[PDB]
């Protein structure tokens, strides 16, 4: 009743990773696109990996949205697990704010009311992702945004976290006071993705990691002359330093430099 | 690298795939799936 390799035809590797390699591959009885990530069971057991996988998994595999990378099914055999995963046609978002140095307006809103909408569909099941930046999103074919990694995400029913996570120029102030934190981090991250879009570089960027967390508890935050007006009142209104605070999801997703610049559009359904 | 897999013939599938979406819930979902707990034990 299940998977198994020879069930896809392989075309070519799309990711070099460090436990396995991503492929573009074909279901040959659907001949439907998709990308297979390889994962090396002996690796993983290696570095003690096994629990964190099951926890991705297990998360990524249960959530159903347009700018969610889906995660079909999964299979192994006798030495690599197999995660079936929707290809994004156009590829890393980093690369392309590399490509570009800064997205305008248009394509940074259009991303912010796509990340909004993602983040409100995990937030409702109580999935924090706490790692929100350019380098673990994807693009579908039209463009889309698609949170890609969960490597940092937790199902937090109940109990705030402690744990200290993310990535440098992106961690909200609490966790570098050592509070407890809770889904309004992803908030913050928001709200230094939407100014690194527009900018091109984050926020708090310094040359230390100390006088980078200096800038970040102080909410250190200086806008380049050219942001638009209604830009800065969106960053502004995620990166505050009480969590409690910060401008909610919903109100990302209905902010009017949003709804102005915004060309989002929902990919068909079957 | 196989005919389908690049340029134009790739290209032409992606956009069908965006526009004609399988019942992936079905085609996917409705397989099964080996327990999260056995993936690190025998296939």
């Amino acid at each position: 009743r299940k998977f198994t390799i020879d069930d896809f035809d392989i075309g070519r590797p799309l990711g070099k990773g460090k436990f396995g390699n991503v492929y573009l591959a074909r279901e040959k009885q659907n001949k439907f696109i998709m990308a297979l990530k390889v994962l090396f069971k002996s690796q993983l057991e290696k570095e003690g990996v096994e629990h964190q996988l099951r926890r991705e998994i297990e998360i990524q595999s249960h959530l159903r949205h347009p700018n969610i990378l889906r995660m079909y099914n999964y299979f192994h055999d006798r030495k690599r697990i197999y995660l079936m995963l929707e290809f994004a046609p156009r590829g890393e978002l980093y690369k392309e704010l590399q490509k570009h140095g800064r997205f305008d307006e248009q394509r940074s809103a259009t991303f912010m009311e796509e990340l909004a909408d993602a983040l409100h569909y995990c937030h409702e099941r109580k999935v924090i992702h706490r790692d929100i930046k350019p380098e673990n999103l994807l693009m579908g074919y039209k463009g889309e945004l698609k949170i890609a990694d969960f490597g940092w995400s937790v199902h937090a029913p109940s109990l705030r976290r402690r744990t200290m996570c993310g990535t440098l120029d992106y961690l909200p102030p609490e966790m570098i006071e050592g509070k407890t934190h809770d889904e309004k981090v992803d908030l913050w991250c928001a709200g230094v993705l939407c100014y690194e879009f527009l900018v091109g570089m984050p926020p708090f960027d310094s040359p230390s990691h100390t006088e980078t967390h200096r800038r970040i508890v102080n909410v250190d935050l200086k806008f380049p002359p050219f942001l638009s007006d209604g830009s800065k009142d969106l960053i502004s209104k995620l990166l505050r330093y009480h969590p409690p605070q910060r401008l909610p999801l919903k109100g990302v997703m209905e902010h009017p430099w949003v709804k102005a610049n915004s060309r989002r559009v929902l990919p068909p359904v079957y | 690298i196989p005919a389908w897999a690049s340029g134009n013939l790739l290209t032409q599938a992606i956009r069908q795939q965006y526009y004609k979406p399988i019942d992936v819930d079905r085609m996917y979902g409705t397989i099964d799936s080996p327990k999260l707990e056995e993936l690190f034990n025998k296939s």
